[PDB]
This record gives structure tokens, C-alpha cells and sequence, in this order.
């Protein structure tokens, strides 16, 4: 008998390009574009979604074999750009509060929306 | 946007730096466009090589050598490593392409490199290579017109700072450019001042100065008279970089372009051309005006056929690499 607390899915992107989808599906993709790691802007209406990720592979010290990462996190306006060991910022749109917050969890940036967190370890 | 973080050559021989420098030289070997050289492990070095088609100033060649990639644009082919490749070209963190009117090669974190294959190319730089960059493009120290030219307390001429960022070839000895005597002509028919102070560059007036472009077109109208465009076509380049929305100049005698039946040639344009493939590729896009051809409003491009700007209901689909 187990208590019924909702439990987050969870999505891995990791390595040489290895995916563990939110569905427990595993796969292997050694993509050097951006490319969508999630989104809500995908439907009937795609306006009524919030968030969007994209990464791509950074080579740290030569164009060969990747080395790290680039995260695109946008949220609706906002948008965070993740690379090179910390993040930024380019706020484009409506200038209100952040709908995100971020912190240092461990080798982690972890960086939340309320119903959305995302972690990266920095490499 | 991309405020200061751009450097640009064009036309007759005109260089402009990361901030905000205006300046001909008349150079005629190669010349260290760019390089990372104020750190101990260098990033980038951007050379070109400027040359005569007939009269016309063009560039020949362009060398970018970048964390270990060797990149070298000449005679409308691309050498990568020492190979040619057919365009588009795509690996980590590098991707070099045919797009629009140019080939473009952007070193992801390392620099976006626009060059039209004749006269113009334009160097986009990391905010992270500020005051660490010397060559014709400058320091980067967001200082126009101070530390440019000042060989140990002396201030330079263009001719002679031009020829400081000089390299000859292995066996090479090339000459220096003797300074050019007076000018002539100037704006007499009021083209230059006409446009560039026009309605289209008016919020551009609120960003880029246009005081050396209406200089250059003047000593552009000098040369040939085909080939006063250049001086417009950088400064719309500039005002869409700053920031600005430049808007439609061209007419069928402003040196006409054209595109093809569905595409329409346009000053800013979005750069994400929306595609049926991606038709809302366009949505939440970050980056300036482009010029170029583009899809009249509604009907985005057919990616999979070639078939032109279609409507969203009438193109094709794609599985496994089957058309439909
Ligand atoms: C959502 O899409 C449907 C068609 O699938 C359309 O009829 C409706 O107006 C759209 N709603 C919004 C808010 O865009
Ligand atoms: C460019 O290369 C072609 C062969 O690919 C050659 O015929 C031509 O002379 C070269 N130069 C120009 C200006 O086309
Ligand atoms: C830029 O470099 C010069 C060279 O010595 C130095 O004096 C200056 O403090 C630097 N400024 C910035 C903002 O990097
Ligand atoms: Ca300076």
C-alpha cells in the first residue's frame, strides 16, 4: 500500500547523446544542431504552451567530439541561455518578475518554473 | 542585440570596427582581419586578402583559423581542413552555408562570419572577447575612436595601421598602398544624402551614424557609378545589427534585386523562414533583421520539394525519406 503523491516525469540528456524520455523510452542521437529537448509549443493551438528547451553540442576546445552542452531555456517572454559553466539572461519580452528561480544544487544549475526544473551539471 | 560586437568590410575598400569606426584603406595583400591575441591559447584568426576584379575592390580569399579548424573561402569554393567541402557544411559547434546571398560560417561561441563572396564580409564576436581581439576590426574595448590607433603613444593614420595589421605570405613580399591623392565629385546630385537621410533609415538615424556612410557613398559615386550601393547595403546591414528595423530602399533603379516567383526580396526580414517542414520555425526566434528573399505573409516555404512559398495546406509530407 503505497501513499498516492504525484510524482514528477523525468527526462535524461546526457553523454555522446543518449535520451531517456519523460516515458521511460531509451535511445541513442548524436545530433550537432539545436534541437528540441521540450516544448508546449506543439498542438492545435500552439500559443496556449509556455516553455521551450533547446540544446545542441558545444565542443569546449576544438570543433571533434562534443564536450559540454548549450540549453536554451525559454519560459513564455523570458529565455536563459546555459553554456560555458553558467547562464545568462535575454529578457526580451514583458518585464515582470522571473517565473523562474535559480540555484546551485550540488554540480547542478538548477533552475525551477513552479511545475518545471531543470538541471544541468554544468558540463 | 548585437550593439558592438560587430565588425564589417565593404565596398572600396572600407573597414569598419567593433566600435563604431569608419576607415578606407587601400590594401592589397592579406591582412589580420581578426585574431584572438591578447590571451594566453588564442580562439580565432580571421585573415583576408583583398584583390582587383578588373577595377573592382573584392576579397579573394578569407583564412579563419579557429580552435584548431582551418577554414579557407577562395574562389567561390570552401576548404575545410584542407578539403573541400560541398555546402552546407556541419559538425559540433561549426556550420558554414550557402544562406541567402553568402556563405556564412558560424564558429558556435566563437564568431558568425558573413561574407557575400565579392566585397562585403562581417565578423559577429563573442561579448566574451572584449579588449582580447586585435585587427583591422579593433580591440573591442567598446572605445571607438581612442585606442585604435595609438602605436605606443603615437596616433595613426588608416594607411599606416592597416599596414601594422599586415602578413605576408611565406614567400611573399607585398607592397603597402600609397595614400590615394584628393578626391572629387561628392554628393553633387544628392543620392547619398537623399537616401541615407530618406524615410526608410530613419530609426536608424536614432542608432548608427551615418556620417562616414554618406562619406563612403560620396567616394563610391567617385567610382564607378554602378556600384554606389554598397555604402546603403552595409548601412542597413549596421542598422539591423544595432537594433533598428530598416526598411525597403530599393527600387527598380537603387540597384534592383530579384527573387524568385513566391519569394520576395526584402530589407529585415525574420531569418527564421517559416516551412511547412517547421511552419512555426518563426515563432519565438531570436535574431535581428535579415535581408534576403522571403514569403509573402501565410504561405511559408516548401523545404521538401523546392516548389517555392506554399500555402500551410497544399505541401507536401514527408516519412522515411518519401515525398507525399
Ligand atoms: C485553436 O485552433 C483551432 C483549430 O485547430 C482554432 O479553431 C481556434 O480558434 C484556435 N484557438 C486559439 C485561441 O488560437
Ligand atoms: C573559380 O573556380 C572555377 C573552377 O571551379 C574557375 O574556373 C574560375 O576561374 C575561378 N574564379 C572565378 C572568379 O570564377
Ligand atoms: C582593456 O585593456 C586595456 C589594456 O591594458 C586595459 O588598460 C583596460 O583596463 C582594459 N579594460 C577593460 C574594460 O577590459
Ligand atoms: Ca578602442
Amino acid at each position: 500500500e503505497c501513499s498516492h503523491r504525484l510524482c514528477l516525469g523525468t527526462c535524461v540528456a546526457y553523454g555522446d547523446g543518449h535520451f531517456i524520455t519523460f516515458d521511460g523510452d531509451r535511445y541513442s542521437f548524436e545530433g550537432s544542431c539545436e534541437y528540441i529537448l521540450a516544448q508546449d509549443y506543439c498542438g492545435d493551438n500552439t500559443t496556449h504552451g509556455t516553455f521551450r528547451i533547446v540544446t545542441e553540442n558545444i565542443p569546449c576546445g576544438t570543433t571533434g567530439t562534443t564536450c559540454s552542452k548549450a540549453i536554451k531555456l525559454f519560459v513564455e517572454s523570458y529565455e536563459l541561455i546555459l553554456q560555458e559553466g553558467t547562464f545568462k539572461a535575454v529578457a526580451r519580452g514583458p518585464g515582470g518578475d522571473p517565473p523562474y528561480k535559480i540555484r546551485y544544487m550540488g554540480i547542478f544549475l538548477v533552475i525551477e518554473t513552479h511545475g518545471m526544473a531543470v538541471s544541468w551539471d554544468r558540463k | 542585440a548585437h550593439n558592438g560586437r560587430v565588425c564589417s568590410t565593404w565596398g572600396d575598400f572600407h573597414y569598419k570596427t567593433f566600435d563604431g569606426d569608419v576607415f578606407r584603406f587601400p590594401g592589397l595583400c592579406n591582412y589580420v582581419f581578426s585574431e584572438h591575441c591578447r590571451a594566453a591559447y588564442e580562439d580565432f584568426n580571421v585573415q583576408l586578402r583583398r584583390g582587383l576584379v578588373g577595377s573592382r575592390p573584392v576579397v579573394t580569399r578569407v583564412v579563419i583559423k579557429a580552435q584548431g579548424l582551418v577554414l579557407e573561402a577562395s574562389n567561390g569554393s570552401v576548404l575545410i581542413n584542407g578539403q573541400r567541402e560541398e555546402l552546407p557544411y556541419s559538425r559540433t559547434g561549426l556550420l558554414v552555408e550557402q544562406s541567402g546571398d553568402y556563405i556564412k560560417v558560424s564558429i558556435r561561441l566563437v564568431l558568425t562570419f558573413l561574407w557575400n563572396g565579392e566585397d562585403s564580409a562581417l565578423l559577429e564576436l563573442d561579448p566574451k572577447y572584449a579588449n582580447q581581439t586585435c585587427g583591422l576590426c579593433g580591440d573591442f574595448n567598446g572605445l571607438p575612436a581612442f585606442n585604435e590607433f595609438y602605436a605606443h603613444n603615437a596616433r595613426l593614420t588608416p594607411l599606416q595601421f592597416g599596414n601594422l595589421q599586415k602578413l605576408d605570405g611565406p614567400t611573399e613580399q607585398c607592397p603597402d598602398p600609397l595614400p590615394l591623392p584628393a578626391g572629387n565629385c561628392t554628393d553633387e546630385e544628392g543620392i547619398c544624402h537623399r537616401t541615407l537621410l530618406g524615410p526608410a533609415f530613419a530609426e536608424c538615424h536614432a542608432l548608427v551614424d551615418s556620417t562616414a556612410y554618406l562619406a563612403a557613398c560620396a567616394q563610391d559615386l567617385c567610382r564607378c557609378p554602378t556600384c554606389p550601393c554598397a555604402t546603403f547595403v552595409e548601412y542597413s546591414r549596421q542598422c539591423a545589427h544595432a537594433g533598428g528595423q530598416p526598411r525597403n530602399w530599393r527600387c527598380p533603379e537603387l540597384c534592383p534585386r530579384t527573387c524568385p516567383l513566391n519569394m520576395q526580396h526584402q530589407e529585415c526580414g525574420s531569418p527564421c523562414t517559416d516551412t511547412c517542414s517547421n511552419p512555426q520555425r518563426a515563432q519565438l526566434c531570436e535574431d535581428h533583421c535579415v535581408d534576403g528573399c522571403f514569403c509573402p505573409p501565410g504561405t511559408v516555404l516548401d523545404d521538401i520539394t523546392h516548389s517555392g512559398c506554399l500555402p500551410l495546406g497544399q505541401c507536401p509530407c514527408t516519412h522515411g525519406g518519401r515525398t507525399y
